[PDB]
């Protein structure tokens, strides 16, 4: 059908339109426009139904900048909500909120499939049994604080520690050793990471299933609202469709609500709490539910997500923060001492394995290591005050193998390649705890504590210990 | 006519015109097939609110209404499944065959109709049923920070609800759905499903749903209360109950009070926690007893929602965060823990031991911290230092593998005489192990005579008894 | 008022309200510069100052459900008394816990005995 | 303090926009036409006095607040008591170092003058 503008409010828009048979809400409504003479300016705009009002009027919300528009000027809607275009076609390049691609390498055919943005959860019926845990090949992680498939993972990283080469190297790893593909969505400052992601995953070639989305600070609050959308029907298509063992990855889960914060200068309503929106906690759900595993295909939409806020107590921080399954902490510190990467002891949940169906083995593992790991920084603190040389024999012998246990967590990244020159290594979880296990147990006390470095296997840092000429 | 057009459409929120003959509180379904709750007459305008999903609802729709207050259909058939909180099944395996329905607004028991507490509920955690205990009846509210392990308790007290006839009812509001699964795939293969309701509404779900859940579970617990069954109700989360209603309130355009919550957060809350009472002989005896939980941000006790909360309880079990994590499973604070209604429906044995358990823990807590500042110390502080170490180890729970009443009364009486004393604090571990199957196939009749008397045995042969398996224990 | 409860009721009244402020204060500077450093009758004034804020502490009739104990009826020169009696430090030997939730100083008297002191 | 709380409830009932917290925009106005009558009159009308001990309540002694501001900006001195001496034994509990008084050297006898300098 076709109605006709009749008012506007800047951001919120709030074009009334005056409509036969009104569109439900979250229906797109596409605005072309022409200069007809010298004072009118041509104008092709997309909006987003939100709410109904009296009388015919729709309220809407529009994508981008509204200048120019005109009471009166005819307005066509589409019949459903906005289409993201998704499949094969689109995989490989970097894509707006609304579908088209920003780089000018291609436009997408008419004939492509475009699939809607706005869909229920997965009903309780098709959902699954969660006990697994994902390998990630990084001995830290499948040591410490292992991950569950189909859940938020947490890395509290400032930029500049390590946050962009952890994520190339898991993104490699799901696609070489899994059939995950990933997809990314930032909404924060500068993406100087897209030369990097370019150099590494082309070489490997997921750049050309990767199908980024991106729309930043620059853009009106919807789009960087929808973003995140945008970002999990790109998923949704490969776990509906395509029904592969592909447990892909999403790489943004609490840059929606920063944008969120947006999203309460997007509402014109009622403030609440902090200023934020009311429905703050069920805007947050909508996205969050979305992210499931499923019986209809062996896809697990696990994502590693970064909090820029970084405060506790804050509402809207605490309210993303009890979806969280686990989570991981990177730091300048540890970064100094050359380990990579530079994740911590620190661990959250994780249990459905180890000890929960059998995990003994790993569990006690686990717990010692934490042990070790505060009792030497304990002793380290003893160290300073007073000197080490007084420490008794048996407190002595746990530095000793502290020191060996703090730098056998150093990984030769894959990605590192093109820097270190390392081909990189692959470690099973199995391997990595029944390797780390003599450790602990000191089959290797006499072995200099350099050999431990940037090595996948126990044999390598014998090998490389014995290279070194003992 | 009983037939009104919409005239406004957001967020879960809608007007109407028409619908003279409307009752408030009536049920209304639109042409959709979704229903919706009429919260507000006006002079021309009924206000709804509406349930289900609202997104197919248009400006000239016809909605109807029902003819009937909000009522949940209740029924024996129910035990066994998964529901929402309106009476809809959401687990396949087809309908759900109910006998009657329940109005969600019935009147709490009054005065005079109630009776003191004085039948237990054993969890078979040995922390909580020995230190802190708690009776059927008794509303006891379980506070404790994200992390902490406050539905493992939960699920460990529904699941060692298996020989007692106790109809538990399980609500979850707002969480995970993948939980949800886990916990119901937890619960078959312990085999605790055959007694046991669950009805959630996820995060997913519009606010009403979220609203409407806690007091849907206690109407379908108030079926079973009636003809006298005994009923155990627990609550996921209050606290994102009370994020909803603050979205519907202030979606509906009501001033908020104190923090941002409007004031008919006492109302809603007492409302739903006062049907909860132990009904008194004449009227059949029927009790219900819920366990409401509450998050509390970094463990401040000092908010409105929690001391809100805390006004309306009969007792409170608070989890420490850092003693989680730790590695003491579960947690729980000596000091702050109290139970009003604790004493009168612990059995006699219990009373009879481990009530002195409690002090030494709390006491050595407080030792704990001199002894942290004291590097030097005499040997009597040192005795009651290792008392309160053996104490903490063997209050330590194995998860989801709840320990009958009489293995408790017999390992805590053997801590408190002191036998242990030889014992080191990692074999105490295993001592306790071995002890059970020590006492399980050789000494039944000390068993026998605890589960049929209620009383402790003979000292004399129970000494007996735990001294040959002192003899039978090797040491590390 | 003086006149309304008498001299000595208003006196100790008076004192110990003035003891338990500056032992009010005494703990921020003790939280501050540490429990070391205080002066000899600071020393003295802290000491007091713990013992009487226990012995305000009272074994009820009630609580007898919730704790098992019998519960004590206290008269007012009783607690006048026994309050001038601490306040002139006659009782410097006692333990502190032995003045913890207590009717009459002679159950404080009996308690210290039964702690072996 | 309890003049002020009548005068908003009054107000807030007659739907006057409220203010800072929630009183209305004649607070002060009115305060200071109440206060503005205690004077010393001059020796040709008579030589009368009208002086003024008006009182004001504070929540923790957090004299910062709306009320106490207002007054404290409209009087010619304060006297600041705080429950911290008085507890502290020393009565009535008078904050010498907070309390001032801008008549303070003409409003003496020429002994206490003289004294009370150096005291
Ligand atoms: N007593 C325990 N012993 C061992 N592991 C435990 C124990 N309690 C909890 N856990 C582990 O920690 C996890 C914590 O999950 P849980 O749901 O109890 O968390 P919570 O944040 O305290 O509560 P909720 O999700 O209800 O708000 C459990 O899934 C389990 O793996
Ligand atoms: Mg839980």
């Amino acid at each position: 059908t076709r109605g006709r503008v009749i008012q506007v409010m800047g951001p919120v828009v709030d074009v009334k339109f005056e409509n036969g048979h009104l569109p439900a809400i979250y229906n797109a409504l596409k605005i072309q426009h022409k200069a007809r003479n010298e004072n009118e300016v041509d104008i092709d705009l997309t909006l987003e139904v939100a709410l109904h009002l009296g009388d015919d009027t729709v309220r809407t919300i529009a994508m981008a900048s509204t200048d120019g528009l005109i009471r009166g000027m005819e307005v066509i809607d589409t019949g459903a909500p906005i289409s993201v275009p998704v499949g094969e076609v689109t995989l490989g390049r970097v894509f707006n909120v609304l579908g088209e691609p920003i780089d000018l390498e291609g436009d997408i055919p008419a004939d492509a499939r475009r699939d809607p943005i706005h869909r229920p959860a997965p009903k309780f019926e098709e959902l699954a049994t969660e006990v697994e845990i994902l390998e990630t090949g990084i001995k830290v992680v499948d040591l410490l604080a292992p991950y569950i498939k189909g859940g938020k993972i947490g890395l509290f990283g400032g930029a500049g520690v390590g946050k962009t080469v952890l994520i190339q190297e898991l993104i490699h790893n799901i696609a070489q050793e899994h059939g995950g593909i990933s997809v990314f969505a930032g909404v924060g400052e500068r993406t100087r990471e897209g030369n990097d992601l370019y150099h590494e995953m082309k070489d490997s070639g997921v750049i050309s299933k990767t199908a980024m989305v991106f729309g930043q600070m620059n853009e009106p609050p919807g789009a960087r609202m929808r973003v995140a959308l945008t970002g999990l029907t790109m998923a949704e298509y490969f776990r509906d469709e395509q029904g592969q063992d592909v447990l892909l990855f999403i790489d943004n889960i609490f840059r929606f609500t920063q944008a969120g914060s947006e999203v309460s200068a997007l509402l014109g309503r009622m403030p609440s709490a902090v200023g934020y929106q009311p429905t703050l906690a069920t805007e947050m759900g909508q996205l969050q539910e979305r992210i499931t595993s499923t019986a209809k295909g062996s896809i697990t939409s696990i994502q590693a997500i970064y909090v820029p806020a970084d405060d506790y107590t804050d509402p809207a921080p605490a309210t993303t923060f009890s979806h969280l399954d686990a989570t991981t902490n990177l730091e300048r510190k540890l970064a100094e001492m050359g380990i990579y990467p530079a994740v911590d002891p620190l661990a959250s949940t994780s249990r459905a394995l180890a000890p929960e169906i059998v995990g003994e083995e790993h569990y006690q593992v686990a717990r010692k290591v934490q042990q070790t790991l505060q009792r030497y920084k304990e002793l380290q603190d003893i160290i300073a005050i007073l000197g080490m040389d007084e420490l008794s024999d048996e407190d002595k012998l746990v530095v000793h193998r502290a020191r060996r246990i703090q730098f056998f967590l150093s990984q030769n990244f894959h990605v590192a390649e093109q820097f270190t020159g390392q081909p990189g290594s692959y470690v099973p979880v199995k391997e990595t705890v029944r390797g780390f296990k003599e450790i602990l147990e000191g089959k290797y006390d006499h072995l200099p504590e350099d050999a431990f470095r940037l090595v996948g296997r126990i044999e390598e840092v014998v090998e490389k210990a014995k290279a070194m000429g003992v | 006519s009983d037939v009104g057009t919409v005239i406004q459409v957001g967020d879960g929120i809608a007007r109407a015109h028409g619908l003279d003959n409307v009752m408030s509180g009536e049920l209304v379904e639109f042409a959709n097939g979704v229903m919706g709750m009429a919260l507000n007459l006006e002079e021309n305008n009924v206000g709804i609110v509406i349930l289900g999903p609202y997104t197919g609802i248009k400006e000239g729709d016809e909605v109807r209404r029902t003819g009937r207050i909000m009522e949940v259909p209740v029924g024996e058939a129910l035990i066994g499944r998964v529901v929402n909180p309106l009476g809809q099944p959401v687990d396949g395996l087809g309908p759900v065959e109910t006998t009657e329905t329940r109005p969600i607004e019935s009147r709490a028991p009054g005065v005079m109709d109630r009776r003191s507490v004085h039948e237990p509920l054993q969890t078979g955690i040995k922390a909580i049923d020995a230190l802190v205990p708690i009776g059927r009846g008794q509303r006891e509210l379980i506070i404790g920070d994200r992390q902490t392990g406050k539905t493992s308790v939960a699920i460990d007290t529904i699941i060692n609800q298996k020989d007692q006839n106790m109809i538990s009812i399980y609500v979850a509001i707002g969480q995970k759905e993948s939980t949800v699964r886990t916990v119901v795939e937890t619960l078959r293969k312990h085999g605790a499903l055959d007694y046991t309701i669950v009805v959630t509404a996820s995060a997913s779900q519009p606010a009403p749903l979220l609203f409407l859940a806690p007091y849907a579970g206690v109407a379908m617990g108030e079926y079973f209360m009636y003809k006298g069954k005994h009923v155990l109700v627990v609550y996921d989360d209050l606290s994102k109950q009370a994020a909803a209603y603050r979205e519907l309130s202030l979606l509906l355009r009501r001033p908020p009070g104190r923090e941002a919550y409007p004031g008919d957060i006492f109302y809603l809350h007492s409302r739903l926690l006062e049907r909860a009472a132990k009904l008194s002989d004449a009227k059949g005896g029927g009790s219900l007893t819920a366990l409401p939980f509450v998050e509390t941000q970094a463990g401040d006790i000092s908010a409105y929602i929690p001391t809100n909360v805390i006004s309306i309880t009969d007792g409170q079990i608070f989890l420490q965060s850092d003693l989680f994590f730790s590695g003491v499973r579960p947690a729980i604070n000596a000091g702050l823990s109290v139970s009003r209604v604790g004493g009168a429906a612990q059995i006699k044995a219990m009373k009879k031991v481990a009530g002195t358990l409690r002090l030494d823990l709390a006491a050595y807590r407080e030792l704990e911290a001199f002894a942290q500042f004291g590097s030097d110390l005499d040997k009597a502080t040192q005795a009651k230092l290792a008392r309160g170490a053996r104490t903490v180890e063997v209050l330590k729970q194995d998860l989801h593998q709840p320990i009958p009443v009489e293995k408790q009364v017999l390992i805590i009486y053997a801590l408190t005489r002191g036998f242990l004393d030889d014992i080191p604090v990692e074999d105490v571990r295993r001592f306790e192990k071995e002890f059970y199957l020590f006492l399980d196939q050789n000494g039944q009749h000390l068993l026998e005579h605890i589960r049929t008397t209620k009383d402790l045995p003979n000292e004399d042969d129970l000494n007996k008894a735990i001294e040959a398996f002192k003899k039978t224990f090797v040491v590390s």
